RNA sequence: CAAACGUGCUACAAUGGCCAAUACAAACAGUCGCCAGCUUGUAAAAGUGAGCAAAUCUGUAAAGUUGGUCUCAGUUCGGAUUGAGGGCUGCAAUUCGUCCUCAUGAAGUCGGAAUCACUAGUAAUCGCGAAUCAGCUAUGUCGCGGUGAAUACGUUCUCG
């Protein structure tokens, strides 16, 4: 048996675009610090 | 009363002695129950001279054998 | 996902960068292979059921254990007491699993400074190594043993390794 | 930085566990950020954040300051200087008691007798 | 530099530098004080600094110039232990 | 400098740190020294510039008190080795000065057999003064004063 994991917003965390990607799905609209397009050592 | 130097409870003590000799002098038998109780004048209870080669006042460093 | 997008754009200017006139011929992604190595389990520790269900909840499909193939004389190894994890990825979990290290492990490092010289097979298979237990958004908080790295690999249809980086770069994954 | 900081404790406090800064200077880079530092509070906002990863960057991290240090610790080994040598077997630097008090990296305790008499 | 004689040289030995900085620098020189903080001007010569028993010979590289002429000669020799 | 004896300071903390306000001393020293106040400088400390041949003036008390504050972690107690930037001193700050700022926050939970001080402002202690110089981790040494105990049955044993 696999257990279902489907999308998970990501919108605005530290930018104001991402990607939805899938993650755990028993929360929804979870933040994090920082991502690809607005890190710093990404692109500079 | 009005005192000058010291920490506040050796002016404590001395404000104790200044009200104990004006009670006193304000009237002769009070003078007994001074004797009753034995509260009464300066024990002449002071810090002593502390001496050369002792740390403190009865203090030596310590002695090796 | 990013499949819809990587038809989109991604294909026709990797058949335009190299003159081969193909949709096909360009590199392409075939499966992702995700292993533990656990050397640690030797005496009554998690015995990976910590690593069992982060590696569950970041991939749903079950994963499954890997036995010793030879007798180690060093350790109470002999051929069995399965050690580590399998999991290989293909259809929606490719970009799942893509876009998740890429946009949400690697900039939540507690140090990144990227490293890409030469980590492929000689015919273009790039290996990453993860560095802390807490690269996922999801985690479970039990401690396993010795915190460690997770062993992942991209696979490549090329057997050329200028092909497979112009394709990660097209996928812009820090150099 | 970014990393999930212990709960249950001050701000101040709580910007202290990080490596690289201290105190005083916890308390300057939380007085930029203008939080209002209360009883026992960790998490409000995010808005907050990010004006802290902006200040610390304007600042030093810890990666950068023990690549440099590191870096500067290298380049006084490498060249003629009593520091680098003496650095290179660990021993301290700056001048202190070397008879017989410098514990610190001189091994945790090691002992060897002495030659007897009599 | 606090320009109040935090970082004082001698400036005597100077006079030296300077009249080997013309002369298309030839390697032979003769300077010996612990008292003199180096300068970007001194590089690509030798020093014969006293350490207490003879004049060794340092050559100071060219990739600082912040510390003191004396910091960069050793005197004190080796413990070589002797567990007796 | 591979080590051990020492003689001490300072820690192993909530019989506290930290943030602020707030008292309570004496004795001694002071004309290129005490430096008042002020421009300041994150502060070190620089500068400006009174007074003091001194019971006029300068040496700012500290423990303590009022409010919080952290709630039993090898921590926020503790700090040294370690890096950089500066300050004073002295013609000189690598050996071989000390001060400040940011960091560095380890080891260390009351320390084994054995041992030392003391019958009252005494030990416990808390900050200051001074011979020493231009300066000096002297954590010394001769003192000042602040709070303030506990115990003393008797010389069998123990030592002199």
């Amino acid at each position: 048996f696999h257990f279902p994991s489907q999308s998970v917003s990501f919108k605005c965390a530290s930018c104001s675009n991402s990607f939805t990607i899938e993650s755990t799905l028993k929360q929804k609209e979870i933040t994090i610090d920082i991502c690809g397009k607005c890190h710093p050592f990404y692109i500079g | 009363v009005v005192v000058k130097g010291g920490g506040f409870t050796g002016q404590a003590g001395a404000i104790r002695l200044g009200i104990v000799r004006a009670l006193l002098q304000f009237n002769p038998e009070l003078k007994k129950i001074l004797k009753s109780k034995k509260l009464t004048t300066r024990d002449k209870r002071v810090k002593e001279r502390k001496k050369f080669g002792l740390y403190g006042a009865r203090r030596a460093p310590q002695f090796t054998k | 996902n990013l499949k819809a997008h990587y038809q989109k754009t991604i294909a026709k200017e990797l058949q335009k960068s190299f003159a081969f006139s193909s949709i096909m011929q360009v590199p392409r992604l075939e499966k992702i292979v995700i292993n533990m190595g656990v050397g640690d389990a030797i005496r009554d520790s998690k015995f990976l059921e910590s690593a069992l269900n982060e590696l569950h909840l970041i991939s749903g499909q079950k994963p499954v254990a890997t036995k010793a193939k030879n007798a180690i004389s060093t350790y109470k190894l002999r051929a069995g007491q399965l050690i580590g994890c399998k999991v290989t990825l293909r259809g929606e979990r490719m970009w799942a699993f893509l876009e998740k290290l890429i946009y949400v492990a690697l900039p939540r490092v507690r140090d990144f400074r990227g490293l890409s010289l030469k980590s492929f097979d000689g015919r273009g298979n790039y290996t990453i190594g993860i560095k802390e237990q807490i690269i996922f958004p999801e985690i479970v908080y039990d401690d396993i043993k010795r915190i460690r790295g997770f062993d992942v690999t991209l696979v490549t249809s090329t057997n050329k390794d200028s092909e497979a980086l112009a394709l990660l770069r097209a996928l812009n994954l820090p150099l | 930085l970014g990393i999930d900081i212990p709960n249950q404790k001050r701000i101040e406090i709580a910007l202290t566990y990080i490596f690289g800064i201290g105190l005083s200077r916890s308390q300057a880079i939380l007085k930029q950020a203008n939080i209002n530092p209360d009883k026992r509070v960790k998490d409000l906002t995010e808005e907050e954040f990010v004006a802290i990863r902006n200040v610390a960057s304007a600042y030093k991290i810890e990666g950068d300051l023990r690549r440099e240090i590191a870096l500067n610790i290298k380049h006084l080994s490498e060249i003629g200087a009593w520091r680098g040598l003496r650095h290179r077997k660990n021993l301290p630097v700056r001048g202190q008691r070397t008879r017989t008090n410098a514990r610190t990296r001189k091994g945790p305790r090691k002992t060897v007798a002495n030659k007897k008499i009599e | 530099r606090s320009a109040k004689k935090g970082a004082f040289v001698d400036a005597h030995l100077l006079k030296k530098v300077i009249d080997m900085n013309k002369q298309e620098k030839k390697r032979p020189i003769k300077t010996w004080s612990r008292r003199s903080t180096i300068f970007p001007e001194f590089v690509g010569n030798t020093f014969a600094v006293h350490n207490g028993k003879t004049f060794i010979n340092v050559y100071v590289t060219d990739d600082m110039v912040g510390h003191k002429l004396g910091e960069f000669s050793p005197t004190r020799n080796f413990k070589q232990h002797t567990a007796n």
